[PDB]
Parts: C-alpha cells; sequence; structure tokens
C-alpha cells in the first residue's frame, strides 16, 4: 500500500486519488492473477496503470501521465489482454526554462510566472537565453536577500553558477541581461507583489530607504554593528584560555 | 584589516565547493505542469 501510494502521488511531480488508487489496485490484480502477463519488472508497474486509470473514470489528460521503449508494448499487451546568446532565433519548452529555474530550487509559482510572461511576450525576441537567465536572475536576487545580506560570498557564487552554465567567460554580458529584464518587467502588478512579498525594494527595506533618500540624518547606515552579534561574539574569546 | 581580509577572501574562495551549496533546506522541486492549454501563445 506505501508503494502504491508513492507512485499515486507522484502523478503531481477529491475523487481522483481514491478512484485511481482503487484503479492501480484492481488492475495490477487482474494483470497478476492470470499466468498470461508475466516478465514485468515490478521496477515501472505502476505508470501506464495510471494512465489507463486515468482514462477510465470520467476524464483523461494526456499531457505528464507518459512522463520508453517498453512503455508501448506493455501498453498494447494489456490492452489486448484485457556561447548561449550569440545563437540567433532559438527556441524554448515549458519544461526547459522550468529545468533552468529548478537548477536554483526556486518555488513553482516563480517558474510559472516566468513561462506566462515568456508566452505573452515570446513573439518579437531575437534570443530567449537572455530573458529567461535575466528573470530567474532577478528572481533570485529578490528571494536570496537575507542570505546574501548575511553572506557577502553569496554573489560571486551565483554569478559563477550562472556563467558556468550558459557557457561564458564574459559576464558584462549577464550584467545586462539583469538590467535590461529590470528595465522591462520594472511596472506589472505580479512584480508589485513579488516586491511587497520578498522585501528587497533595491536591497533595502522600504522603512529605511524612505528616510535614507527623505532628507535625514537620523538614517540607520549600520556602520555599527547589532547589539547580539556583541553578545554572541562575546563566547568567541570566553573561551580564549585554551 | 586590508592586508589580512584579503588573504581571508582568497583562501576561502578556493575552499567551498560549488556543487554542495544547498540555497533552500525544505524545498520540494518543479514538476511537469498538465495541461498545454492554458499556455496560450498569445
Amino acid at each position: 500500500q506505501h508503494c502504491v501510494a508513492e507512485v499515486l502521488r507522484l502523478d503531481p511531480q477529491s475523487g481522483y486519488l481514491k478512484k485511481l488508487t482503487n484503479a492501480t489496485s484492481i488492475l495490477y490484480n487482474t494483470s497478476l492473477n492470470k499466468v498470461m502477463l508475466k516478465q514485468d519488472e515490478e521496477v515501472a508497474r505502476c505508470h501506464i496503470c495510471a494512465y489507463i486509470a486515468s482514462q477510465k473514470m470520467n476524464e483523461k489528460h494526456m499531457p505528464d501521465l507518459c512522463y520508453p521503449k517498453k512503455a508501448k508494448h506493455l501498453m498494447n499487451l494489456f490492452r489486448q489482454s484485457l556561447s548561449l546568446l550569440v545563437k540567433k532565433y532559438c527556441k524554448m519548452t515549458t519544461e526547459e526554462i522550468i529545468r533552468l529555474c529548478n537548477d536554483f530550487e526556486l518555488p513553482r509559482e516563480v517558474a510559472y510566472k516566468i513561462v506566462d510572461e515568456y508566452n505573452i511576450n515570446a513573439s518579437r525576441l531575437v534570443c530567449p537565453w537572455q530573458l529567461v537567465c535575466g528573470l530567474v536572475l532577478n528572481c533570485t536576487f529578490i528571494v536570496f536577500n537575507e542570505r546574501r545580506r548575511k553572506d557577502p560570498r553569496i554573489d560571486h557564487f551565483i554569478v559563477s553558477k550562472m556563467c558556468s552554465l550558459m557557457l561564458t567567460s564574459k559576464v558584462d554580458d549577464v550584467i545586462e541581461c539583469v538590467k535590461l529584464v529590470k528595465e522591462l518587467i520594472i511596472g506589472e502588478k505580479w512584480f508589485r507583489d513579488l516586491q511587497i512579498r520578498y522585501d528587497d525594494f533595491d536591497g533595502i527595506r522600504y522603512d529605511e530607504i524612505i528616510f535614507r533618500k527623505l532628507g535625514s540624518m537620523l538614517q540607520t547606515t549600520n556602520i555599527l554593528v547589532t547589539d547580539d552579534q556583541y553578545n554572541i561574539w562575546k563566547k568567541r574569546i570566553e573561551m580564549d584560555l585554551a | 584589516l586590508k592586508q589580512i581580509i584579503m588573504n581571508n577572501l582568497k583562501e576561502y574562495k578556493d575552499s567551498t565547493s560549488p556543487g554542495k551549496l544547498t540555497l533552500s533546506r525544505n524545498f520540494t522541486p518543479t514538476p511537469v505542469p498538465k495541461n498545454k492549454k492554458l499556455y496560450q501563445t498569445s
């Protein structure tokens, strides 16, 4: 029962779940009952069973159900028994850029938003690598501000990773791929929602930047350090005798 | 710390392996969206 649910709830990666588990159980039962369906490694015996379970109950969705040689064989047997920017005019799909965005482990809402941006504004393009790269980089900078702040090393590591993934040694082009997309995507409401959510606003907080720019001297430029920093640092020399 | 801190950055630059940097601890990977329809090519 554990593995059956493991594979069935792997489809995401009301009645659907219950009816699908029942269908898989009874289908596997029928396939193993007679001595007619043998030489079948259980390693993969819960995939097209799930496909036909989807086909049966009420509704069927072709995409991402077969997601290979023996797949068609088993289907028939069971159903009878029963650099990267110089390149010009490149093409892309949903899952290609989903992979490129998922190498960072970023959430799925951001990837879907980038995909929507692409499928809406991919008609007048010259190289989609630039737009997608800029989008994902400006998503990383906005969501990862906390760890970047506490560790200024990240900046170089992330840039090196996204310079090696696109197979280039020069990086000013990447800098352009960031700033141009920032210019282009600067005024959309979902971008606004992301900004208010992850509180970057150019890498500094709203309540500080307002006083930073309004013309005050109470603005907190943190050349000094926080009290908790000193409190936790004291321990390091507390044990200096060793 | 001008003379030492640069040495600290240089030495610590070569240490970390790029492979094992886990940007998020408790993330679940992005699956394949089911339907092709919603991705209208306007």
